[PDB]
């Protein structure tokens, strides 16, 4: 599922995304393009993590110099474990799409 | 407040009827008892007995725990969550915010209540489109300010028709909504 | 343990038919009775399963110079505030613990269904077709042609009870119960006799019991005809021959299968 | 898709006091029993060879209201008697499923053993854990398809999906009718299911030979008076009042040809007819099925006969007749 | 009220054989008798209604959806419509030597769905007791057993009485059919006097049939046979898929191809 976002093309593992996901991605891309701190709210407990991670990875690929790395913080370790699971699934999907390993590292402290 | 309400229900026959209808579990300050009670609550939810977990909004259990499909199906909020108006730490924290950044004391207090309520009531919609209803047993939430400060996604679903339902009307509409959600897509 | 004796005492009078037939098999001394069986409050209970402490207290305080009413009285009897919450948590946990005590089908012949088990020149069709085409150039002859009085009278006479197409006793009452009882006895013993008869059972230990049952057939059918004789010599009316067919057919199956077994050997 | 024509089905009804709640227009238990009477009669009318059994569970104990039988009237009478049942206590899935398992364990392998638990009270107080019983159920290949009421019970969800059955919850009374009518039909046979030949016997109705000469008087076999004529058995030679019935001696099923023929339509399902609203060059005003003018913009057609059927004709054909009238030709 | 449906088996082959034989009975007289029966049925009451179906080897067609002789207008319309339509159908017909057996199952299916349509349209205030007065006139076809059994069971479920009036031949399938739904079975041996049989045995409706003496039902031989040589069998070995009555125990029934496991 490759989404032709206004800023660029962004990969996505799951089949379909709700319109609220489109709005989230476009607003997030606007904030990153402005390179200014901002705040936004999304209802779903899950799904926001995958959309955010996919958009950040695509933005990193497009403008690697713009963003050095992502620092994604969660309330509790049991919760951040689910985030690392989501990131692992996304990386597996992207690796299958590309056909080879890429210099991408992701870890939890 | 939870203990006082539980004691009153125990003195009356309501609590025994609730126990008959469904299992009842209560939260305590001690983490070990909290964990054991929640562990048994999960098994009760898996089984057909069901469970009614009484907890505190500020309780660490409320923030740590996440409710998913067939877990915390109906989230009940008994009273607007407000911290005691005697803890002097909040007095500094609040009057300083009034002096600097110009936030009204009542504004910040209601914000602290609404944010906490949204935190403790927003778990049922975790993911995978699992149905569930959030009932707030307090006429205060019906006030415009509370509704306005409520998160947009919940508020827009909320309507004036069901804004101030009586207990019986709320029960009937909850039954009907559960009927609608039971059937597949 | 005399479990068989206890069961016999339990069913001696609780169920009339079972003991009646079991006794009947011995009344004429047909066979040993061994083969017969060889071949074939709420609140206190809830507390008992709820509170293990109450169970231990009951065991230690079993009624001794006391009264169950007093024992009942003993039941109901911030420090107290937290005790209530703890008590509900523990009690619900105890209840929960007590409740958790340890091929796509394909076919090659479908017309067989179209013609199921129900069982079963060229110029003739042309001739019949043309003749029937020319038959009905005239219509509405109902005035006289459809029916005639003579034929109608013949039809009514036929419909009469003595006519064609229309061909046209509960005297004994007490004998009915005796016949029912005999039929029940026959059914009871035929059940075991036919239990493994249809199955070949080519095993020594399996065939022993069919041999014993086959001998039991002779032994029961020895006594059946005596009661038949008693009933027969009353009026010589309303013959009861259906019972004879069951016995004779069982004998025929027994002898035919014996011959087949000898042939197989 | 392989289908199990012969199935021994147990409709497990719960006498919980949750059944007391009048969620439906009449009392819940009364409505369930009244509709289950129709379900029983229709099940026998759509699967004569099959047989049914009712287990009523209340006060943590399960009692067999009626053993396995081939007579719908006896079960209907049991339902009518149970309508007045007190309806107090708590059900036990372990007890009910254990009773059903005990009765169904000795059933023949070829027949499909099935259980339909009409669950009303979400609670399940059982002496022993039911997850262990789930293993025995899977080993015994007893299909269990729960139908919950006003609750999506997790233990019953896992029961249904693990054992191969289906789980459902009642949206309303109309949907309850649909659920039970759907469960009436035989379920498809899965990989675990196995088929084997079953001995069958076909009796012939007999009467007095000639003017009550060499008659065969007999009363019945399960206050029956003397019968001049009736059905018989190839092996029992014992008079039977009604068919189909299992032999009381042989253990062989006695059943006539029409009863078997009643189930051929299951093997031969009717392909759905495409619904075209527009006339589509259909100049025949009269509907071929009913010879009536099409008063609605709807038409149905086969892929073989290519005939025209109205809404009522198509609905009736696919519902009851189970065969296309013109396409028979 | 009562909705009567006359399923006449007007087989051209057999009726034209009668015509060639020049026998006293003719299809014209049979149609006249059926017409008189329908007229009498409607004569019984205003609410009563009737319909007619004619059977042919190719298909089956409905014969029924001033007072020139001083006649009742409705019955006059019935007479005219049935006469014209039956003459048209008999006059126009293609020839197919391969198919000559009379078709009855399709006609009965049409009757059943027609009765269902009328029951839907009629007001719920009045209850309708439909009936099908089948009048066979030729031997049945073996290949039609399955579909005929389907329609018979549908009629049983829908509560319609199949009153068979076979003549010149005793169709075991048709007698079995009417026995299931409880409809009467009369075999008239006097074809010329057929109408008297209708005005007595068939004409009275189910309401009054019980409180009336009618010829006793004929014994029905519910025979079974194996799919090999077509002969009566008392013990059948059916499987769990085919549900087919067979000859003797076999490793695998041909119509199934299942992997039966011995034991
Ligand atoms: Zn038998
Ligand atoms: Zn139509
Ligand atoms: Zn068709
Ligand atoms: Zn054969
Ligand atoms: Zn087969």
């Amino acid at each position: 599922m490759k989404l032709n976002v206004d800023g660029l093309l962004v990969y996505f593992p799951y089949d379909y995304i709700y319109p609220e996901q489109f709005s989230y991605m476009r607003e997030l891309k606007r904030t990153l393009d402005a390179k200014g701190h901002g705040v936004l709210e999304m209802p779903s407990g899950t799904g926001k993590t995958v959309s955010l991670l996919a958009l950040i990875m695509a933005y990193q690929r497009a403008y690697p110099l713009e963003v050095t790395k992502l620092i994604y913080c969660s309330r509790t370790v049991p919760e951040i474990e689910k985030v690392i699971e989501e990131l692992r699934k996304l990386l597996n999907f992207y690796e299958k799409q590309e056909g080879e390993k890429l210099p991408f590292l992701g870890l939890a402290l | 407040y939870m203990e006082s309400t539980v004691a009153s229900w125990y003195e009356q026959g309501i609590l025994e009827n609730i126990q008959r209808n469904k299992l009842l579990f209560i939260e305590t300050q001690d983490g070990a008892e909290t964990s054991v009670a929640l562990e048994k609550y999960q098994e009760a939810c898996e089984n057909g007995r069901g469970a009614i977990l009484l907890s505190v909004a500020r309780g660490k259990v409320s923030e740590g725990i996440d409710f998913v499909h067939h877990y915390g199906r109906a989230v009940i909020m008994f009273g607007v969550p407000y911290v005691y108006t005697q803890s002097r730490i909040l007095k500094a924290r609040l009057e300083y915010l009034r002096d600097q950044f110009q936030i009204r004391e009542n504004d910040f207090l209601t914000f602290d209540a609404m944010r906490h309520a949204a935190q403790c009531v927003g778990r049922a919609i975790r993911g995978k489109t699992d149905y569930g209803l959030m009932v707030f047993a307090d006429k205060r939430f019906a006030r415009g300010d509370k509704r306005g400060k409520l998160p947009r996604w919940i508020q827009e679903h909320l309507t004036d028709a069901n804004l101030n339902l009586t207990v019986d009307e709320g029960v009937q509409v909850a039954k009907y909504f559960l009927r609608q959600m039971a059937q597949p897509f | 343990a005399n479990k068989e004796l206890e069961e016999k005492n339990r069913m001696l009078q609780e169920d009339p038919v079972l003991f009646q037939l079991y006794k009947d098999l011995v009344v004429s001394q047909v066979i040993s009775a061994e083969e017969f069986w060889a071949n074939r409050s709420d609140i206190i209970e809830s507390i008992f399963r709820t509170y293990p402490a109450v169970k231990m207290k009951y065991a230690e305080n079993v009624p001794h110079n006391m009264t169950e009413k007093e024992f009942w009285t003993r039941f109901f009897q911030e420090n107290s505030n937290a005790a209530i919450i703890k008590r509900f948590n523990h009690h619900s946990a105890m209840v929960l613990a007590a409740g958790l005590r340890k091929i796509a089908l394909n076919l090659k012949k479908s017309d067989r269904y179209y013609h199921g088990p129900t069982p079963i020149t060229s110029q003739d069709i042309i001739n019949s077709f043309q003749s029937i085409r020319q038959e009905m150039e005239a219509y509405t002859p109902k005035l006289t042609q459809v029916l005639s009085s003579s034929a109608a009278s013949s039809t009514i006479t036929a419909l009469s009870p003595g006519g064609a197409l229309m061909q046209g006793q509960m005297v004994p009452n007490d004998i009915q119960s005796e016949l029912k009882h005999l039929y029940v006895a026959v059914g009871e013993l035929l059940r075991h006799f036919w239990s493994c008869f249809p199955v070949n059972t080519p095993f020594l230990e399996e065939k022993v019991v069919k041999m014993k049952s086959n001998l039991e057939r002779f032994q029961v059918t020895k006594l059946c005809p005596f009661q038949e004789k008693i009933r027969r010599q009353y009026l010589s009316t309303n013959l009861v021959s259906h019972i004879e067919e069951m016995l004779q057919t069982a004998y025929n199956k027994l002898h035919t299968w014996q011959s087949r077994r000898l042939m197989k050997k | 898709v392989r289908l199990g024509m012969m199935r021994h089905l147990y409709v497990v009804v719960d006498g919980s006091r949750t059944m007391e709640d009048q969620d439906l227009k009449p009392n819940r238990l009364t409505c369930t029993l009244k509709l289950l009477e129709y379900f029983v009669e229709e099940y026998f009318d759509q699967n004569p060879i099959s047989q049914i059994g009712i287990i009523v569970t209340k006060s943590k104990r399960a009692e067999k209201l009626t053993e396995l039988s081939g007579n719908p009237r006896k079960h209907i009478t049991s339902l009518k008697k149970a309508v007045d049942m007190t309806c107090h206590g708590e059900p036990s899935l372990y007890n009910s499923l254990s009773i059903a398992m005990q009765t169904l364990k000795h059933m023949p392998g070829h027949t499909s053993r099935e259980v339909l638990i009409i669950f009303s009270s979400l609670t399940t107080c059982d002496p022993s854990n039911i997850y262990d019983l789930i293993k025995t159920l899977k080993a015994a290949k007893i299909r269990v398809s729960v139908i919950g009421l006003s609750a999506e019970v997790r233990v019953c969800t896992v029961l249904a999906r693990e054992t191969g059955g289906t789980y459902h919850v009642i949206l309303d009374e109309s949907h309850y009718k649909e659920l039970l009518t759907h469960h009436v039909s035989p379920p498809p046979a899965s990989s675990s299911s196995e088929c084997s030949l079953i001995r069958m016997g076909f009796p012939q109705h007999t009467i007095a030979s000639l003017s009550d000469q060499d008659a065969k008087p007999s009363f019945s076999m399960a206050e029956p008076g003397l019968t001049l004529g009736g059905y018989f058995c190839p092996q029992c030679r014992a008079k039977y009042c009604e068919l189909p019935v299992e032999c009381k001696i042989c253990g062989l099923t006695l059943v006539s040809a029409p009863h078997l023929a009643r189930s051929y339509h299951h093997l031969f399902p009717l392909d759905a007819f495409q619904e075209i609203p527009l006339e589509e060059y259909n100049g025949e005003r009269f509907c071929y099925g009913c010879q009536g003018e099409l008063k609605d913009q709807h038409v149905y057609v086969c892929a073989v006969c290519q005939n025209v059927f109205c809404v009522d004709c198509d609905v009736f054909v696919h519902d009851s007749l189970h065969c296309c009238p013109g396409c028979i030709h | 009220l009562n909705l009567l449906v006359i399923v006449v088996d007007a087989n051209p082959i057999w009726w034209g054989k009668q015509a060639l034989k020049e026998s006293q009975f003719t299809l014209s007289k049979c149609i006249d008798a059926v017409m008189v029966l329908g007229n009498s049925h409607l004569f019984m009451n205003r609410s009563n209604k009737l319909a007619v179906i004619a059977s042919h080897i190719q298909e089956s067609r409905f014969l029924y959806p001033g007072s020139k002789d001083g006649k009742y207008e409705l019955l006059t319309s019935a007479n005219e419509v049935i006469v014209e339509e039956i003459k048209d159908l008999m006059t126009k017909s293609d020839i197919k030597g391969q198919h000559t057996e009379t078709l009855l199952a399709g006609s009965l299916a049409k009757a059943l769905c027609y009765i269902h349509r009328m029951n839907k349209e009629v007001k719920d205030n009045q209850e309708m007791k439909s009936r099908i007065l089948v009048i066979k006139a030729a031997e049945d076809s073996a290949l039609q057993y399955m579909n005929f059994m389907n329609v018979i069971f549908a009629a049983q479920k829908q509560n319609i009485l199949i009153d068979a009036c076979v003549l010149d031949s005793d169709s075991g399938l048709l007698q079995q059919a009417c026995d299931i739904t409880g409809g009467l079975y009369l075999k008239v041996p006097q074809m010329p006097s057929l109408l008297q049989y209708l005005l007595w045995v068939f004409l009275p409706d189910q309401d009054q049939r019980s409180q009336l003496i009618l010829p006793p039902p004929v014994h029905v031989d519910y025979r079974a046979a194996c799919f090999c040589h077509r002969n009566l069998i008392e013990i059948g070995y059916v499987c769990s898929v085919c549900l087919s009555i067979f000859c003797n125990f076999s490793p695998i029934c041909t119509t199934c191809e299942t992997a039966f496991k011995i034991s």
